[PDB]
């Protein structure tokens, strides 16, 4: 059934599963036309497909050419997402295919189900969690590869860097969700926290800075404060 | 005009014949139903006074044999049977008619209701959905499940309606996933009409048969089938104009005949609102939309 607080540890068991987030697939800027009407201009997007146990991220870049001459783009975007997730599953060896795909938005359920009819044993699940994966485009290296793309492209990352050498998947996912929640709630402040100290660098092969265990505790506390703070500046508390 | 005699009426029962019904008191001298119009299928149905549970009945066509009803005190129901001795039957009937112990099928001459509800229902096709080949008539009750219901448990006692499933490989061509899900014309016209049903006359008939079993027996799986067959048409952008015009007439008479106090359970809000207001055919069912709005505006 639906994935929620009560079954959260299931994410880190040994049954292969993927989250799919489609909130950055169809991205537009809204602008005025010379005649004073409103129009949109699409910009490159991406499907965010993540193994929460291993950190493996399959980042399918959606190039603006896929929308050319198409109608009802917000609806098409869900079906295009489902087509690409299905294609990814089919590309994986059988022993690497997921047993479950969890969609972050319920509107992806029917498109993904229909595209996965050939995989009756892969469960397609919604979630009650309000996960912050939209903020993925606030990770500088991910945003950069999406905007630079001149054609459809799949790029693989480990969204946990090397954290699993020192922490469990549960703790890694919790840190990821904290960082992304902070970037979503106040991107500028969150990025200030992560890069304030010029002596902590991001390795070429990593997405996040190379914090020590102690510095991660400090960082994580700072992100929590921000999320509470902003919750005051928003609710006046 | 044909006749279905009864041996007797040993238990108190409400008897229906098509859209008509009457109550027969325990051991009341009652000997059957006469003046049944030739040319249509008919249904004779039963609800016992003591156990309103289990409505049950028999679909038949008097052109296919001489049928009568007899109560079985062991299995506890009124059973339809065929009398093969033509002269024995005619003599039984004529005697019961002379003694005026037969209700008269009470058809008004202006009234095309039964024709309009059964236009495409045949006894040969009903026998291909309700399988009991030794009999020329077909038993149906409130509890019988459909083949599709069983996929999700006694097969010989099932309604074999054509399984319709919008999220299935039968419904969705590889490579046309979005197209076929959002516009079911392929599935309606190629898979179902050209490939299974054989023509629209057979699609309309199973849709009519599904409705009548839902209404007369409260058969839940039949109601599911009726609504699925409506939804499959309304969700197709490409439907022959003659089918849409006929569907409007079909549904009009079904909605007109539905008992008002059963609408809550027999009508699926989602299907009807989708069909009348959101679907490709939202503007093609004028008669049905007008009767639905004047008779059941709450559902919408
Ligand atoms: C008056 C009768 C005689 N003799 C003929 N009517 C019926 O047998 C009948 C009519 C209505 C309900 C049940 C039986
Ligand atoms: C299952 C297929 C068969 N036979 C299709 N059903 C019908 O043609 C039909 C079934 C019931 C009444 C009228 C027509």
């Amino acid at each position: 059934g639906a994935m929620n607080s009560s079954n959260y540890a299931e994410l880190f068991n040994n049954d292969i599963k993927l989250f799919v987030d489609d909130t950055n697939v169809y991205r537009v800027t809204v602008h005025k036309t010379f005649e004073g009407n409103v129009a949109t201009k699409a910009i490159n997007g991406c499907i965010f497909t993540l193994n929460p146990k291993t950190g493996h991220l399959f980042l399918k870049i959606i190039h603006t050419s896929v929308w050319a001459g198409q109608k009802r783009l917000s609806q098409l975007a869900k079906w295009k997402t489902a087509e690409e997730v299905s294609a990814l599953v089919r590309s994986l060896p059988k022993e690497e295919q997921p047993k479950q795909i969890i969609v972050t938005r319920k509107a992806m359920l029917d498109p993904l189900e229909v595209h996965m009819l050939d995989f009756p044993n892969i469960a397609i699940r919604p979630t009650e969690l309000r996960l912050p994966f939209s903020a993925a485009m606030s990770i500088d290296k991910l945003s950069d590869v999406v905007m630079k793309a001149t054609e459809p492209q799949m790029v693989l990352f480990n969204i946990y860097d090397d954290w699993l050498d020192r922490i469990s998947s549960y703790t890694a996912f919790s840190r990821l969700t904290l960082l992304l929640r902070a970037l979503k709630t106040n991107e500028e402040s969150a990025k200030m926290i992560l890069l304030s100290d010029p002596t902590i660098t991001i390795k070429s092969y990593h997405l996040w800075p190379s914090f020590t265990d102690e510095q991660w505790i400090t960082i994580e506390s700072q992100m929590r404060d921000l999320i509470l703070t902003e919750y005051g500046r928003k609710y006046n508390v | 005009m044909n006749t279905v005699p009864f041996t007797s009426a040993p238990i108190e029962v409400t008897i229906g014949i098509d859209q008509y019904s009457f109550n027969v008191k325990e051991n009341q001298p009652f000997h059957g139903i006469k003046d049944i119009p030739i040319g249509h299928v008919h249904v004779i149905h039963f609800q016992h006074a003591d156990n309103s549970s289990m409505r049950y009945g028999y679909w038949f066509d008097c052109r296919m044999g001489n049928f009568y009803i007899q109560y079985d005190p062991k299995d506890g129901l009124y059973k339809m049977m065929e009398e093969r001795d033509g002269a024995k039957f005619e003599n039984i009937v004529h005697n019961f008619k002379e003694r005026q112990m037969m209700v008269s099928y009470p058809k008004i001459d202006e009234d095309d209701t039964w024709y309009n509800l059964t236009e495409f229902v045949q006894m040969d096709k009903i026998r291909k959905i309700v399988r009991k080949d030794e009999n020329q008539f077909s038993y149906v009750d409130s509890s019988m499940t459909t083949v599709q219901e069983n996929e999700l448990s006694d097969p010989a006692h099932s309604l074999n309606y054509t399984v319709i499933n919008f999220k299935s490989r039968e419904a969705i061509r590889p490579g046309h996933e979005m197209e076929d899900f959002l516009d079911k014309s392929y599935y309606l016209n190629t898979v179902m009409l050209q490939g299974i049903f054989k023509n629209s006359s057979n699609y309309f008939g199973e849709l009519q048969f599904a409705f009548l079993n839902a209404m007369f027996f409260g058969n839940y799986g039949s109601s599911l089938q009726w609504h699925a067959m409506i939804e499959l048409i309304c969700s197709s952008a490409t439907v022959p104009k003659h089918m849409l015009d006929k569907l409007d007439e079909i549904l009009y008479y079904q909605i007109k005949t539905l008992p008002e106090q059963y609408s809550d359970i027999l009508l699926n809000e989602r299907v009807w609102n989708i069909c009348l207001y959101s679907s490709f055919q939202k503007n093609s069912l004028h008669n049905t939309e007008k009767i639905m709005e004047n008779k059941y505006p709450e559902l919408l």
